[PDB]
């Protein structure tokens, strides 16, 4: 992709005790224009892993198609085996690097959350092929805005409950609504546990505008 | 002789023997039956226990092509799972190009043209497999097709392939598959394959059943253990 | 598929190979061509075969083919196989002229074609050509030259050779009447009408039954002249006048 | 009547692999003996004519500085396998900056030995001995037209192969020295060849841990013969 | 347009001893002006006698490590032994040159034991030239570490200074001190110091913290 | 028999004879026995030699850290599938960074060897692969055959004189799913003394044992480390 | 592409199409080559010319280089293409390593070209045998032969073609050391052998020597008339 | 970087520095710029450090295969010609290579010069590098064909010292080899800081 | 530019039952002559010529590719080539290099062989044929040659006045050009004979 036409924005993600939670908004921008306002930027991979993405949205529907077929064909083998979240994270890292080497990259940035075998997995995948793991991730301007709010909790408190993690995300989604020109007040929260993959509806933030009366 | 070595030559009365010789190899595989109910398709395969050393669940003659499409094979097992690979791959190109799940009148059309393509040349042989394809959709209902090694496909209300073919489909038309749901079918599928294969030829054998329909919510999977134990409970009442 | 393969390339247990010997068996029948030179000029005497009374008699020649601007060839054997070879070494001479800007020497044109002809006898599983053919021409290195090709792929320089049906009878008489470097291009013409008087079983030497083409060196021309049917028969009867004189007086 | 080149027998082996095993029974005989002091390795030449130059033919040829070879059966197609072995030892030196071991040379050749067919045309009709000193000491290997190789201690290949192996099992023991292994081999070659033994009908080569691959020549060779 | 490279920081360091080898690196992955993670070391254990370090573009560092580890198994299945230290450094010089006209943006130092049980340190350029050295620093703060080790390890520019061989105890505190100064002045120098020690026993590991600016 | 020449030609009875002749090739090689417990997978081979001074031909090979195989047949086609076997394991480890499962490996072999059993002028692969490995589901014993038909099993034996080994495995396989590594091996070692003539059995230079284990990487034992396993067997009853 | 194995093994371990090609060598005209210490002597016998026709196009002794001569026997169609392929490799060798091509190097190119050609698909093997004679660097005259299977092989004397073993048995009882004393003495060693072959009455013989510094030099039928005068005169006074 | 080579009555003398820089930063001081192709050939390193290291190690592979086939060693002129042809196929793609080839031959001494552009010349004296022009002037003064061995050592040793004094990209230690009849023999390797005390007094 | 690298000028002019062609003689590289006998008119059979002008490489290249294709034509067919037929042949040769084009502009002039009627045409560098009835010109000094020919041409001209018109058209125009000169050769053909003349021009 030489020039991304229709893009997304920041995608957040953080571990907690027994699962990963990922939230992202529902806007596909076009330059400074908000055309598509009801799209979903989170793909629920089979039962213990989960994917959100930024960048070019047409390339995301390509990877939504390719990863969809790699899950469909394995589950009809009856092997009793499935891909771990770090197996998909290792595959998708190779898919990025093998494609920038042909000078034709996929304009994306992807966050892979997953809860397999009693522990949480949270993985980052870059357009250039840079991958790492972290207890909290953020893309776009969330790496500048919401990412310091994630680390100042996880350094003072390493383990979090689910209600503590879900509260801490909605604060970070509120800040990105104030200080980002490509945000939108309609997002959805996805959460893996041992029970499965669950995606919530188009939630909204509550804004404060008390300083506007200060001349 | 000499008129029957290649598949590129007709006989002096106008038929190909290399296809007919490969049709003869199907009747040494055992028996695979499959009938469709009012709202789904139920497969059934009796599995010969060759020796004690094999493991229960080995070398399944009952595949799983797509999320909703099932396959039951009969023939030379190496060619069975080779045809299962291209049919599994053909459905992937449909969803990738056209967006949705492949229908059976198109899927069995693309596979039978791939089987027919090896009945023309001297460089390749015909396949030694016949198999059945069955599925269920919410917009099309239940479907059931069957493909010979020549490449001919038809629809069926119930079919049988293996050693005793006529001796199996004689009792299928005693049933009433137009009105039965796919629960009491499961007991009747097993019963007509206990009356076949006398215990002189084989000592012991294995039941293997399959199952699709909206009771399975469209997805193809194997029967649970307790349901096929009810059919194996309904085994030894054919002695009366 | 290996049951239908005929193996046109392999040896025979006696050492020789059968396929080109069947072709050189067919090169004996169906045609008669000969050439002669001793001095300035060289000729090709060829006998026509289809002499049926319904033909148009066109294309300037029947078995003579102009190859270069200063050399030509006479062919024998399968006529359809001949048309592929004749327009193959026709552009071997042209790709030489493109490369060097000089007309091709007459010998290394023959070696270029006889390597293509040799390759089919050697690999590929392919039917060889049943075509043998003559070569006249001129070059600045050696002057007037005369060559002969064989379907095996081996050539040779000559002075007078026939590849007719009675070609052994013609060669046996060419080495009975000959002179090295003194046969001018009138005595050779009288000798040419004498030889095909013998080998042609159709007697009386119909002037439409033979074709004669001469290659003479004019200063920058190298004139290849297919002589017309008005001057054949006067050369025919000239052989007829002397033979009644020589028989009666002996 | 005519099979293909790639057909199994009813007894199951092949046709032309088994026919190529018969072809190395026409070649000249060759003996190699592994000793912990080093590998000695000898052959006859089978000189046909008095007018023939004797040294133009060879059976011992070197692959690298520490690996020698010995060929039997046909000769003209042995030179194809020798050239693939020399290139392989130099690609391993180029990419790993060390010496390829004697065993890993052999499987690099044995993979090539069974690759004929009708795509991309007959098995090779030679038999080879590989003598060398790698880091596990002196080694001795023997390959096949079938591509099957195995380490031997005293292997005799050629037209007099099975006659020599029986006379070689009785004199070999695990604690030989190289000076007596050289003498023990020429006693065997004196029996099996046609002509008399001299300094031109045979040639030897020994590889040592200390020095590299050394081939004897007609000056240091006949002191073994006169002191047989 | 789309630039295929980026600089991800990193600082690696090796010292060859008489019977040991020490390979150390920081644990910060970062590019631009931001911090990705505070735990991403470069101590990759190839064998039990060989440790590599990989600085530069991090996407090439993850790829090149996975290419090498495939080629050690292909060695053993074809030769029935493991690669020595000098055979790896000769192999990787051909891997780096193989993409001569689209290179890896990787700096590499291989530190480990030879056949004689001595230390060995090899240093690479992103094209594939090398030499055996006693000590090399590579990465962002390589210009700050190399002069200090010329004084202590190399014994340069000193008069009437003795020549004692490097004990293992002396070299450990020499490594720990030189990263403290590099964290004060370089901005890419990280937060924990992952030290790996290759001796005749095995590969030891050690994590020592730094400041976290 | 004109129906006995090429792989393409069907018999009038419907049995391709070239496949049935490659079954004769695997019956020529020496015997080998594989079996599994709940937590282990042990395969035991029996080497052969040509003379008493030539070495013994090895049969157990190392594919990966959790997969090992044992061959029977001609050794050149064994290395042809072995180099295919190693290649398919380390690229899945290159792509997905995980051990490739065993039951998914063998289906790649069954599609690999079925291709030359259908073309023209293409032989089958005469080889006798017994495969032992680890999925996430515990041990697995798989056998193949030149008819490209792989079998899931719990104890099998292939090679020359292998029917006598199968009769020993049937009357003792009720004990196999309980025992530790020690008498699991010498259950299999009592099968190899069954398939021999009555005078020579197990002289520590013709037998090899390979074990993959639940916390144990696949390990081959050869002719010195066999001797701890090999001691502790009773004499042959006569 | 015609893909078919032509040369396959026998049930006893031979190659049929190779030993059939050696019979085709055995009915070509006899070429005889010996070597001296400074001048080499080689010349074909049984010219068999029609003696009223051309002769400069029928030569079977050519030059690969300035220092390499080459005679042959067997069927001449497959022979003049091996020569033309050898004239390129020896010319491309000079663009590489600077020396003129040694006589040992050019035989290995021909023998390896012939062995891989008994290996490939759809190809009958060559039906020629050759003698490569040259005087390399440092003045060491030597010759070789080449079998149709591709086994290059040095000698001190040779004779191939039809009527070879009748000459080859004659040469070994005739080759002495003092027969290579002079230049023209070694030419009479060839002239007796070809006279002990197919007819060779002076007009059917054609010799050509090389003085290790010249090109190939064919003597016209005046010295062969002179040599067969004096070789027969020495036989007429001895017996 | 400064290398030089000259041939005389008693073989060929090769000398070089050992400094390899990276921009203004000096990477190393102990870089061996005279690599050893064979026991009978030598090659220098100038320009691309990895470009000269690869293609001359590839040349040493090619010369070994020549010896195993022909059973004698390759000449110096033939070895330079193989190197010049391999480099030419990547002309314009940006290879930096300015090496020299030394060695004894059947014609006596041999000295050739190979560029990455495709220059292949013989000669008597050569000097390659960034500080090569500093080496020519001091070498042209004290050169003779009839030099003694100890005099030819001290000529080439001081000539590197005068080049490292002026050039900023040259320095380190002065390696020194001697190509002889049988093969090359390593002479010495002296530090410049040790020669500065020697040549001042 | 590219066409100005070597210069050159070719003129053809139609007469009564005759046609004449003329060209210059200079060969040079941008300022510097090398020789004054460079051939630019090539014979293609009797009573049919071709003139080439442009880049000096493609003048000698096209004139040898065309002769390669011409002799194959006159041997496969038993007759000589018509002047209209060669125009389609040359236009085919140049259009094959649609994106690798030859830098030349051919001029064809000759008599039709059976009915002796003159024919002139010219082509661009990618093969657009343009037949006229009075004159065609090609080369660097094109505009100077239009002012000559539009001012001097008469419809029905004997070969004497045809020669004098094309001579004054070439000598006055090429003298006004800088990169063209050093002599003018004139071929004037007709049905019975052919005439080659060289003019007394400025060697300046």
């Amino acid at each position: 992709t030489q020039n991304p036409m229709v893009t997304g924005t920041s995608v957040l993600g953080v571990k907690f005790e027994g699962g990963v939670v990922i939230a992202a908004d529902m806007l596909g921008s076009y330059g400074s224009l908000a055309r598509f306002r009801n799209i979903s930027r989170i793909m629920r991979v089979n039962n213990s892993t989960m994917l959100g993405a930024s960048g070019d949205y047409a390339d995301f529907q390509y990877l939504k198609q390719v990863l969809g077929q790699m899950v469909i064909d394995e589950e009809l083998l009856g092997d009793g085996h499935s891909y771990s979240p770090r197996a998909i994270h290792s595959w998708l890292t190779r898919a990025m690097y093998s494609r920038r080497s042909k000078m034709n990259p996929l304009w994306n940035t992807m966050v892979i959350g997953g809860y397999a075998d009693g522990e949480s997995f949270l993985g980052y995948v870059d357009m250039l092929g840079v991958a790492y793991e972290a207890p909290s991730l953020a893309t776009g301007y969330g790496a500048y805005l919401a990412q310091p709010l994630l680390r100042e909790v996880l350094e003072k408190q390493p383990v979090l409950s689910q209600t503590e993690a879900r509260d801490l995300v909605e604060r970070c989604m509120r800040v990105l609504y104030y200080r980002d020109a490509r945000s939108y007040n309609r997002f959805q929260i996805a959460t893996v546990t041992e029970k499965g993959v669950e995606i919530e509806g188009p939630l909204s933030t509550e804004t404060n505008w008390d300083i506007a009366h200060m001349i | 002789t000499g008129y029957d070595l290649s598949a590129s030559t007709f006989s002096p009365d106008g038929r190909v023997f290399q296809v007919e010789y490969a049709m003869k190899a199907v009747e040494n595989s055992s028996t695979a039956i499959g009938i469709r109910c009012k709202d789904g398709v139920v497969f059934g395969v009796e599995k010969l226990v060759l020796s004690k050393l094999y493991e229960e669940g080995s070398n399944k003659r009952l595949f799983n092509v797509d999320r909703h499409v099932g396959m039951a094979v009969a023939g030379l097992l190496a060619d069975a799972r080779s045809l299962a690979d291209i049919a599994r791959e053909e459905a992937s190109n449909f969803r990738s190009n056209f967006g949705y799940n492949i229908p059976l009148k198109h899927l069995a059309d693309r596979v039978a043209m791939y089987v027919h393509a090896y009945t023309l040349y001297s460089a390749v042989r015909p396949f030694g497999c016949s198999f059945m394809l069955g599925s269920y959709s919410v917009n099309d209902g239940a479907q059931l097709y069957m493909i010979d090694p020549s490449g001919v496909s038809y629809g069926y209300w119930g079919c049988a392939i293996g050693k005793a073919r006529q001796a199996a489909k004689t009792e299928i038309e005693k049933l009433q598959m137009k009105e039965m749901t796919c629960r009491d079918i499961v007991k009747e599928v097993a019963k007509i394959i206990y009356i076949v294969h006398d215990e002189v030829k084989d000592k012991a054998f294995e039941l293997e059943l399959s199952w699709v329909g909206e009771l399975t919510n469209g997805r193809h999977e194997i029967v649970p253990k307790d349901i096929r134990e009810e059919a194996e409970k309904y085994a030894k009442e054919s002695l009366k | 598929s290996r049951r239908y393969d005929s193996r046109t390339t392999i040896f025979s247990p006696e050492g020789r190979l059968y396929q080109v010997e069947y072709a050189m068996e067919a090169i004996g029948h169906a045609g008669t061509c000969l050439g002669i030179l001793a001095n300035d000029g060289v000729l090709l005497a060829a006998e026509r075969r289809n002499i049926h009374k319904l033909l148009d008699e066109v294309f300037f020649s029947e078995k003579i083919y102009k190859l270069n601007e200063d050399m030509a060839c006479s062919v024998a054997g399968i006529t359809s196989d001949a048309n592929v070879l004749t327009n193959e070494l026709r552009l071997i001479a042209q790709r030489y002229l493109l490369q060097y800007q000089e007309p091709i020497p007459c010998e290394q044109l023959v070696t270029a074609l006889c390597d293509i002809k040799q390759a089919y006898t050697q690999f590929g599983g392919k039917r060889p050509f049943g075509v043998s053919l003559l070569y006249i021409g001129w070059d600045k290195h050696y002057g007037f030259q005369l060559y002969q090709s064989d379907p095996s792929g081996n050539y040779g320089g000559w002075k007078a050779t026939c590849i007719g049906n009675n070609s052994a009878a013609a060669v046996s008489m060419l080495k009975q009447d000959y002179k090295e470097g003194e046969m001018t291009l009138k005595s050779a013409l009288a000798l040419a009408i004498k030889v095909l008087n013998k080998t042609m079983d159709v007697s009386k030497l119909s002037a439409e039954k033979v074709e004669i083409a001469t290659l003479t060196r004019e200063n920058g021309k190298t004139v290849i002249r297919v002589l017309k049917q008005k001057e054949v028969e006067q050369l025919i009867k000239k052989h007829e006048e002397e033979e009644a004189k020589a028989e009666r007086e002996k | 009547y005519d099979r293909g080149v790639n057909t199994f027998s009813p007894e199951g082996r092949l046709f032309q692999v088994e026919y190529a095993i018969e072809a190395i029974k026409l070649g000249s005989t060759a003996i190699g003996i592994q000793t912990s002091e080093g590998v000695c390795l000898a052959v006859e030449k089978r000189i046909t004519s008095p007018l023939m130059e004797p040294s133009s033919i060879e059976k011992i040829v070197e692959i690298d500085a520490h690996i020698g070879c010995a060929m039997s059966g046909l000769i003209a197609d042995a030179k194809t396998l020798i050239d693939k072995a020399r290139v392989e030892t130099q690609n391993h030196w180029f990419t790993y900056n060390e010496t390829m071991t004697v065993e890993s040379v052999t499987q690099a050749v044995s993979n090539l030995a069974l690759q004929f067919g009708e795509e991309d045309s007959r098995p090779f009709g030679v038999a080879l001995l590989f003598g060398g000193v790698d880091e596990k000491g002196p080694q001795l290997f023997h390959m096949d037209p079938s591509g099957t190789f195995v380490q031997c201690d005293a292997r005799a290949i050629g037209s007099a192969s099975e006659g020599a192996q029986s006379s070689l099992q009785e004199v070999y023991h695990k604690s030989m020295t190289l000076k007596e292994a050289i003498k023990s081999s020429l006693i065997i070659l004196k029996q099996v060849m046609e002509e008399k033994l001299n300094a031109t009908n045979i040639e030897l080569a020994t590889v040592q841990p200390g020095q590299n691959f050394h081939m004897f020549t007609k000056e240091e060779l006949e002191e073994v013969i006169k002191d047989i | 347009r789309f630039s295929p490279y980026v600089f991800n920081g990193g600082t690696i360091l090796a010292i060859a001893g008489e019977d040991f080898a020490i390979v150390a690196s920081d644990t910060r992955l970062s590019e631009g002006f931001s911090i990705h993670t505070r735990d991403s070391p470069k101590c990759y254990k190839l064998t039990d006698k060989t440790v590599i370090g990989c600085s530069g573009f991090h996407g090439d560092c993850l790829t090149l490590t996975k290419i090498i580890e495939a080629r050690l198994k292909m060695y053993k299945h074809s030769n029935n032994k493991a690669m020595t230290t000098g055979a790896i450094a000769a192999m990787l010089s051909t891997i780096l040159y193989s993409r001569r006209f689209f290179p890896y943006y990787v700096y590499n130092i291989i530190g480990g034991l030879d056949e004689e049980g001595k230390g060995a340190v090899y240093s690479f350029d992103p094209v594939g030239s090398y030499q055996r050295d006693s000590f090399k620093a590579g990465g962002s703060a390589s210009a700050m570490l190399q002069p200090l080790l010329d004084n202590q390890v190399g014994f340069k520019n000193m008069q009437n200074v003795e020549h004692v061989p490097l004990s293992l105890d002396r070299a450990m505190r020499l490594v720990k001190d030189v990263f403290i100064s590099a964290a004060e002045r370089d901005v890419y120098t990280g937060d924990a110091l992952r030290i790996c020690i290759v001796t005749k026993e095995g590969i030891r590991e050690e994590t020592v913290s730094l400041r976290k600016d | 028999n004109q129906y006995d020449n090429d792989v393409t030609v069907w018999s009038p009875q419907g049995r391709i004879h070239q496949i049935e002749y490659a079954m004769e090739a695997v019956k020529q090689g020496s015997a080998t026995v594989g079996l599994k417990s709940k937590t282990h997978a042990v395969l035991v081979a029996l080497k052969r030699a040509q003379s008493e001074l030539a070495a013994h031909q090895k049969k157990i090979l190392h594919v990966d850290n959790h997969i090992g195989i044992s061959i029977a047949g001609l050794t050149a086609d064994a290395r042809l599938l072995c180099n295919f076997m190693r290649q398919e394991c380390l690229d899945s480890r290159f792509v997905f960074d995980r051990p490739l499962p065993v039951s998914r490996l063998v289906s790649l072999i069954g599609s690999k060897t079925q291709i030359p059993t259908q073309r023209y002028g293409r032989r089958p692969y005469g080889v006798g692969l017994l495969i032992a490995g680890y999925d996430d589901m515990g041990p697995h014993i798989f056998q193949t055959c030149p008819s490209a038909n792989y079998f899931d099993c719990r104890a099998m034996s292939i090679g020359a004189r292998s029917q006598s080994a199968r009769t020993y495995l049937e009357r003792h396989m009720s004990e196999f799913m309980e025992c530790n590594l020690n008498e699991l091996v010498k259950h299999g070692l009592r099968a190899l003394r069954e398939t021999l003539p009555a005078e020579q059995d197990l002289t520590t230079k013709n037998v090899s044992i390979g074990i993959v284990g639940k916390d144990l990487e696949f390990t081959i034992y050869d002719d010195d480390d066999v001797s701890p396993f090999l001691e502790g067997l009773e004499e042959r009853p006569q | 592409s015609y893909d078919r194995a032509i040369t396959v093994f026998s049930p006893d371990g031979h190659l049929f199409q190779v030993e059939y090609a050696q019979e085709a060598v055995k009915k070509g005209s006899t070429a005889v080559g010996v070597r001296g210490r400074d001048i080499v002597v080689l010349g074909v016998e049984k010219k068999s010319v029609a003696k009223l026709q051309d002769e400069r196009t029928v030569r079977k002794i050519c030059a690969l280089d300035d220092n390499v001569c080459m005679a042959f026997a067997g069927l001449t169609a497959d022979a003049r293409i091996v020569i033309n392929r050898a004239r390129v490799e020896c010319q491309s060798h000079r663009l590489t390593v600077e020396d003129p091509v040694t006589v040992e190097y050019i035989t290995r190119y021909i023998a390896s070209l012939k062995q891989r050609y008994t290996q490939s698909n759809g190809r009958r093997p060559f039906g020629i045998s050759a003698l490569i004679v040259g005087f390399d660097f440092d003045g060491t005259p030597r010759l070789y032969q080449t079998d149709p299977s591709g086994t290059y092989h040095a000698w001190k004397a040779n004779a191939i073609g039809r009527g070879a073993k009748s000459v080859r048995e004659f040469l070994e009882k005739n080759y002495t050391d003092e027969a290579i004393e002079t230049d023209d003495l070694t030419i009479k060693l060839v002239i007796k052998a070809l006279l002990e072959v197919v007819q060779s009455g002076g007009k059917n013989i054609e010799l050509a020597v090389m003085r290790r510094d010249q090109s190939l030099k064919i003597l016209n039928p005046e010295e062969i008339e002179k040599y067969v005068a004096e070789i027969e005169k020495e036989k007429e006074e001895n017996e | 970087t400064t290398t030089l080579a000259f041939k005389f009555r008693h073989g060929v003398i090769v000398a070089a520095d050992s400094r390899a820089t990276a921009g203004a930063y000096i990477a190393s001081q102990t870089v061996k710029k005279v690599i050893e192709i064979n026991p009978y050939l030598l090659g220098t390193m100038a320009g691309g450090a990895a470009d000269c290291s690869f293609w001359e190690r590839l040349l040493a592979r090619q010369c070994r295969i020549y010896e195993l086939r022909n059973k004698e060693r390759i000449s110096v002129a033939a070895a330079s010609k193989l190197l010049a042809n391999m480099v030419y196929q990547y002309k314009g793609m940006g290879l930096s290579m300015g090496t020299m080839i030394c060695g004894w031959d059947k014609r006596g001494p041999g000295l050739y010069y190979v560029d990455s552009e495709g220059n292949r010349i013989s000669g008597a004296t050569f000097s390659v590098g960034s500080g090569s022009v500093y080496a020519y002037g001091v070498m042209d003064r004290g050169y003779s064909y009839d030099l003694e061995v100890e005099q030819a050592y001290d000529l080439a040793r001081r000539a590197i010292y005068q080049a490292t004094y002026r050039d900023a990209y040259s320095g380190g230690a002065v390696n020194l080899y001697h190509v002889r009849e049988d093969g090359w023999i390593r002479v010495s390797s002296d530090n410049v800081a040790d020669l500065h005390e020697k040549y001042s007094g | 530019s590219i066409m100005s690298y070597n210069g050159g000028a070719v003129m053809a002019m139609k007469g009564k039952n005759c046609v004449a062609i003329a060209a210059d003689r200079r060969f040079g590289i941008q300022a510097q002559m090398v020789t004054t006998d460079f051939q630019k008119i090539f014979p293609m059979g009797d009573r049919l010529y071709i003139g080439l002008a442009g880049l000096a490489t493609d003048v000698q290249t096209v004139a040898q590719r065309l002769k390669f294709r011409l002799n194959l034509y006159e041997l496969k067919e038993g007759r000589q080539i018509k002047p209209y037929t060669l125009m389609s042949m040359v236009a085919n040769l140049l259009y094959e290099k649609r994106f690798g084009p030859y830098y030349t502009e051919p001029v064809i002039a000759g008599l039709d062989p059976k009915t002796f009627k003159p024919f002139i045409c010219s082509l661009d560098l990618i093969g657009c044929p343009m037949v006229t009835d009075d004159f065609v010109v090609s080369g660097t000094c094109a505009e100077q040659m239009y002012g000559m020919c539009e001012s001097l041409w008469e419809p029905n001209m004997d070969p004497d006045h045809l020669f004098e018109t094309i001579s004054q058209a070439m000598l006055n125009a090429v003298d006004r050009d800088a990169v063209s000169g050093m002599g003018v050769i004139v071929h004037i053909i007709e049905k019975d004979k052919i005439t080659t003349r060289t003019l007394k021009a400025r060697m300046d």
